RNA sequence: UAUCUGGUUGAUCCUGCCAGUAGUCAUAUGCUUGUCUCAAAGAUUAAGCCAUGCAUGUCUAAGUAUAAGCAAUUUAUACAGUGAAACUGCGAAUGGCUCAUUAAAUCAGUUAUCGUUUAUUUGAUAGUUCACAUGGUAUAACUGUGGUAAUUCUAGAGCUAAUACAUGCUUAAAAUCUCGACCCUUUGGAAGAGAUGUAUUUAUUAGAUAAAAAAUCAAUGUCUUCGGACUCUUUGAUGAUUCAUAAUAACUUUUCGAAUCGCAUGGCCUUGUGCUGGCGAUGGUUCAUUCAAAUUUCUGCCCUAUCAACUUUCGAUGGUAGGAUAGUGGCCUACCAUGGUUUCAACGGGUAACGGGGAAUAAGGGUUCGAUUCCGGAGAGGGAGCCUGAGAAACGGCUACCA
RNA sequence: GGACUUUUACUUUGAAAAAAUUAGAGUGUUCAAAGCAGGCGUAUUGCUCGAAUAUAUUAGCAUGGAAUAAUAGAAUAGGACG
RNA sequence: GCCCGUCGCUAGUACCGAUUGAAUGGCUUAGUGAGGCCUCAGGAUCUGGCGGA
């Protein structure tokens, strides 16, 4: 059963040090790295099962692949990518484009549909324009505490002068 | 990992094992009081003997020393709280005498 | 030891936590905060030891998720929150607030106070000095930073914040006779006003300090915190105001309300 | 030390960040920088007008005094611009209740703004780790 | 890795001592960047907490600053012609703190032409002006202006290129250069 | 709580050891054993070896739900409840256990950082970035086809998420510098062209103050009463700095500067899907605080000379420069020098040695013990190495060698 | 703030000072070893005292003392004040 | 009377002793040298004219 990984030019087993990232590897820890066993990339009679993908379609219909088709599981669930799924323009209201998913559960034939994300929705904008607006209300708040502390001293020296004035 | 529970032990011993005087004594002590084991005369004599080193110490105290007086009427106090140390001798001079 | 000690083994807990011996195994660590470890006192331990008001510790929290806490302003909800001398604990029930002021013998006593004086609190001025773009700023023994200080405001001197806000009001000076507490060894609780300071430059100035009893003492600088003007205080003081009665004293007016 | 070789390194000797400027015209070749480490310690006038350069020395260089400042007989006077002095001291043993002369010979950095010889008592404060055996700094010769 | 403790480095008496506590990551050392010229090829490092430090290998371009004159200018390191510490930085032409490079020196006279331009080495209303109301601070060096003709002049750096990542440096000038040019002919 | 007694002689007084005697938070063992409370306990020998099971995981209104999930209710045909799996985040560096190594080491009291790192908590802090009605795929879980005796093994194939991953707009004024198209020759000045957030790197400058004043060379700032004068002018901290902070010319595979989420939803007309706006959550630079860490000053260890000289082979002591570090430092390298400890016991050896708070023995002075409930240190069969990270040279993490 | 100070030992007082331990106060755990509790009314909606003190002693810090015991000072005057 | 030494029996302890004797731990020369880390290259693919992984 051992797996073997792209890129080794190898006909035989060999052990090597995987991290994340890499093929025949799930680490179990942060930073986790284990030497295990892969097989080469060169195909020999040892392998006990060979995986393939086709690239170009023959004469005649194979046994259950040129004639099934299954589909994908899921649809999408960016807007952007609903928009991009369907060619579509960036004021079509995706919210009406999202594919449901009508199922049951005796007679209650419902339709569940995916919580698209990333979209532009009136309490979106509502937060954009809350904190461009709190961002220049502090930053004139603190102009403001820093002339009133410049009076402060530009008023401290009355006493820096009038007791110089004075005495 | 938790606090140690303190103990301590409350009798001490005559270290001249066989001394037929003070044995006797002791006995007759013991079935005069209704004592069961001679230990429970050992434990008297060892809270005498530290309440006597306790004062004994303090009366080599300059006279009115502040701490001498507050564990000394303190001590005079419980003991006649007691009721062991006559109300006349509540001076400490006759608690090494008790 | 690879990093944070997270725990806190009975009998490593500070002492004027009152904390009894036998109660299992483990004291509250307190939090990291505005207080140093050792120079706090948790909401647990005051809510369950000092008020007796929960039971359990288990209790205490579900006391404190309902926001009926609050500590020198906003709710403050962390059981192991490091609250400190001189911070305000407010309670939304019972009407009640509180000041955390030290006794003489050197443990925190609970000190009820009016809602008036809950609105404002001092703090001794621990580092000043210019930040960002030339302001400058205050650091105090509370362990929060106010900018745009007074030009007089030098370090070691007490201050009046407004707790509503952030800025200070009034601001008192460390200089020769103005109202102490003495927060530092165990001479911690005594108040006295000053008496006068030995620089000895390269280190640890030492603080003369005089109660109003005509009884002295010494005390390192670090430790003295100014509140005032004799006699009078800028805070509400605990009873007895911290005045050193010698142990006779206590106990010969101990056994002077004598009569029940 | 330093025996009158100005530029004796491989590199050339300089303070840091202290720039002249040839363009201008001067009196003086040399901004030179000092300042008074502070406690009392007077900047020696050798030091000011001293033509050395020295990166570990107390009132040229960039080195701060603080924490003990001890005193000591110099005992070695052999190693460069470092000497070691001899403090002396008496232990009280207790059971005997009597005293037993002790000592102990620790290595201190020596600026060349001071001239030294072995047998002069002196004062040296603690300095930030310069070497790995000395700890201190000499800033005033009493002898 | 490498240790920067004392465990070892046996004490100032002479006596050895054990080993006791192996060694702990806050102790490491790291090896050096060596860096060398052309090609910038700078690595992160991740130091203690974060604190991402840039080892420099191969660098070309350095930030020079000429102080007489207060600018700054970017040029390409041409070289390195000597190093203190040693010599064989210089045959390899390694890149280090101290180190005495060559650079390029077309900026820094493009800027002076620019400024005063008083055709140093050997028309605008608005530029006449300036550059008289400059004259008088034109005459520089007998021993910095000939280098121009070489068109390659003597700085030095004063950045951790193995720490930063950046390889900057100052022209060098006075007795400065006077100590680094006795020092090249006299050797070679 | 300041005590002695039996044993040398035919008898005697001595010296003197033996034996007697008392205690031990001192172990074992023998015999005996009814109650209350209290309740240590595989340290010693073997830091010797271990079957099995358990000892680290974790979700709030508030990052991610199209479970082909339960529940059906309920304004909800984008999402809306409840929520496995999986991602993301955080934690797993605390705890607990043992005393092997360790003798100027650790530890203790006392110091230092003007000698550094610091998740977090707490307090402050950002108008500046040149599709904004908001920009990009590439993946788990899932589906499905598989391999192997065998494990928390995983492969090929097909989808889809974000506070994961990767990006990329924005905002007033103001002032100061640079160039300067023209115009006119004088005392010279102008339209307008850029530049200027923070963070990194370098060079320069400010950062005054020990009591008072002038002349002049080079530039050159406000006010002209066109000889001229230049006018009171500002200053932070420490004992102590090149400190805090600031300015100037540039540098950067360019840090940060919110594309995030919950609960409510309202004003306000010129009715634009316009402009607005409440509470509080996650984050985010820089400073501060707190929890820390790392080094660090002074002085103090048991026996040993049948250990007197020791330290540089292959750093030993110092200097310079650099490199490396979070940072000081022979920490490391290069060059140079010849230093450094010692009868006031170095150096070496031993230890049935972790250090300390402390325990036992009660005239006092002492003697003896501390593996062990608290503090500190060290380690996880022996070594070394390292990934993640704020923090580990971690071991209920990985890699290699030996057993 | 400036200018300058012969060095020590000893003794006093004080600060700094973890808890438990120990010495020790209070409190009647039914006694006691212990523990830091507890004690009071209107026991109907509260009143109230505590959780001491001592102890570190070698070294470092701070302060008073000037006996005891050292060190240095003016002799080729290269002395002291001005 | 006391008393000394060789000689002889039993038992025990330690010493000297061919075996260049044996064993256990701590270092360490010389030689060989795993592994991870840093670095010069590499380029299964995998995507951004000339760079990245
Ligand atoms: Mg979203
Ligand atoms: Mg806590
Ligand atoms: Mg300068
Ligand atoms: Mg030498
Ligand atoms: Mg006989
Ligand atoms: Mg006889
Ligand atoms: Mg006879
Ligand atoms: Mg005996
Ligand atoms: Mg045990
Ligand atoms: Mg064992
Ligand atoms: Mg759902
Ligand atoms: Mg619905
Ligand atoms: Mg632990
Ligand atoms: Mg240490
Ligand atoms: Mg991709
Ligand atoms: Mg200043
Ligand atoms: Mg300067
Ligand atoms: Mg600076
Ligand atoms: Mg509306
Ligand atoms: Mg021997
Ligand atoms: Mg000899
Ligand atoms: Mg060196
Ligand atoms: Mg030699
Ligand atoms: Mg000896
Ligand atoms: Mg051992
Ligand atoms: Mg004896
Ligand atoms: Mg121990
Ligand atoms: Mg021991
Ligand atoms: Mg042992
Ligand atoms: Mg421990
Ligand atoms: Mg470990
Ligand atoms: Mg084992
Ligand atoms: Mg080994
Ligand atoms: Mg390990
Ligand atoms: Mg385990
Ligand atoms: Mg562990
Ligand atoms: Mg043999
Ligand atoms: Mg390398």
């Amino acid at each position: 059963g051992f797996p073997m990984k792209q890129g080794v030019l190898l006909p035989t087993r060999i052990k090597l040090l995987l991290t994340k990232n890499v093929s025949c590897y799930r680490p179990r820890r942060d930073g986790e790295r284990k030497r295990k066993s892969v097989r080469g990339a060169i195909v020999g009679p040892d392998l006990a099962v060979l995986a393939l993908v086709i690239v170009k379609k023959g004469e005649q219909e194979l046994e259950g692949l040129t004639d099934t088709t299954v589909p994908k599981r899921l649809g999408p669930k960016r807007a952007n990518n609903i928009r991009k799924f369907f060619g579509l323009s960036k004021e079509d209201d995706v919210r009406d484009f999202v594919i449901r998913r009508e199922v049951t559960k005796g007679e209650k034939t419902y339709t569940k549909a995916p919580k698209i994300q990333r979209l532009v929705t009136p309490q979106r904008l509502q937060r954009k324009r809350h904190q461009r607006a709190l961002k220049v209300r502090n930053a004139q708040a603190q102009r403001e505490a820093a002339a009133e502390y410049a009076q402060l001293l530009a008023k401290r020296l009355s006493e820096r002068k009038a007791e110089k004035a004075e005495i | 990992p938790r606090a140690p529970r303190t103990y301590s032990k409350t009798y001490s011993t005559p270290k001249r094992p066989y001394e037929s005087s003070r044995l006797d004594a002791e006995l007759k002590l013991a079935g005069e009081f209704g004592l069961k084991n001679k230990k429970e005369i050992y434990r008297i004599s060892f809270q005498l003997s530290k309440i006597r080193r306790a004062a004994r110490d303090l009366l080599t105290r300059d006279e009115k020393d502040p701490k001498r007086l507050f564990e000394g009427n303190a001590l005079i106090r419980r003991l006649v709280r007691v009721g062991v140390l006559s109300e006349d001798k509540k001076k400490l001079d006759y608690v090494l005498a008790l | 030891a690879r990093g944070p000690k997270k725990h806190l083994k009975r009998l490593a807990a500070p002492h004027h936590w009152l904390l009894d011996k036998l109660s299992g195994c483990y004291a509250p660590r307190p939090s990291a905060g505005p207080h140093k470890l050792r120079e706090s006192l948790p909401l647990i331990v005051f809510l369950r030891n000092r008020l007796k008001y929960a039971l359990n510790g288990r209790e205490v929290k579900a006391i404190l998720m309902q926001r009926h806490v609050k500590v020198d302003g906003k709710v403050r909800t962390d059981t192991t929150y490091p609250a400190g001398f001189m911070d305000v604990i407010t309670l939304d029930a019972t009407n009640e607030n509180f000041r955390l002021v030290y006794d003489v013998k050197g443990r925190f006593a609970v000190h009820r106070i009016t809602d008036e004086e809950a609105s404002y609190k001092l703090g001794k001025v621990k580092k000043v000095q210019l930040g960002k773009k030339g302001v400058p700023y205050v650091v105090t023994h509370d362990g929060r930073t106010i900018r745009y200080p007074d030009p007089n405001i030098k370090v070691n001197d007490t201050v009046k914040i407004d707790l509503a806000s952030g800025k200070i009001t009034d601001f008192i000076k460390f200089d020769a006779g103005k109202l102490v507490y003495v927060t530092g060894g165990r001479n911690l609780g005594r108040i006295g006003t000053i008496v006068h300071k030995e620089r000895h430059d390269g280190g640890f100035d030492l603080v003369h300090i005089k109660d109003s009893l005509d009884n002295t003492f010494v005390t390192r600088l670090n430790n003295v915190f100014v509140i005032g003007e004799q006699g009078k205080p800028y805070i509400s003081l605990p009873k007895g105001k911290g005045i050193k009665l010698s142990i006779a004293e206590e106990r010969d007016r101990r056994r002077a309300q004598q009569g029940l | 030390s330093t025996e009158l070789t100005v530029q004796s390194e491989r590199a050339f000797q300089k303070q840091p960040h202290i720039f002249n400027n040839p363009k201008v015209k001067t009196s003086k070749r040399t901004k030179r920088w000092y300042k008074n480490a502070g406690l009392g310690f007077k900047t020696p006038k050798t030091a000011i007008e001293g033509s050395y350069i020295d990166k570990k020395c107390p009132f040229t260089g960039l080195v701060s005094i603080r924490g003990k400042i001890l005193t000591g007989t110099v005992v070695s006077t052999k190693m460069h611009r470092t000497i070691v002095i001899r403090r002396a001291y008496l232990h009280y043993i207790p059971k005997y209740n009597r005293y037993e002369k002790r000592h102990k010979n620790v290595p201190v950095h020596v600026s060349p703004a001071f001239r030294v010889q072995v047998g002069d008592i002196v004062t040296v404060g603690q300095c930030r780790p310069i070497s790995k055996t000395v700890r201190f700094n000499v800033v005033k010769v009493s002898a | 890795g490498i240790s920067r403790d004392s465990r070892h480095k046996r004490s100032a008496t002479g006596a050895k001592r054990a080993q006791f506590r192996k060694k702990r990551k806050f102790e490491l050392g790291r090896q050096p960047a060596n860096t060398k010229i052309g090609a910038k090829r700078i690595h992160s490092v991740r130091t203690r907490g974060g604190n991402k430090k840039y080892r420099a290998l191969r660098i070309e371009t350095g930030n020079f600053s000429w102080a007489s004159e207060g600018i700054s200018k970017k040029t390409r390191i041409a070289g390195v012609v000597y190093h203190p510490s040693n010599n064989e930085l210089v045959r390899t032409n390694t890149l280090t703190k101290a180190a005495i490079v060559q650079i390029d020196a077309t900026p820094f006279r493009q800027w002076f032409e620019a400024h005063y331009g008083q055709t140093l080495g050997k028309k605008s209303k608005n530029a006449e002006r300036k550059w008289a109301a400059r004259a008088a601070s034109a005459k520089i060096e007998s021993s910095v202006e000939s280098q121009f003709s070489a068109g390659r002049l003597y700085a030095c750096i004063s950045s951790r290129p193995g720490q930063s990542g950046r390889c900057d440096g100052y022209i060098l000038e006075g007795e400065e250069l006077a100590f680094y040019l006795r020092r090249l002919t006299a050797k070679k």
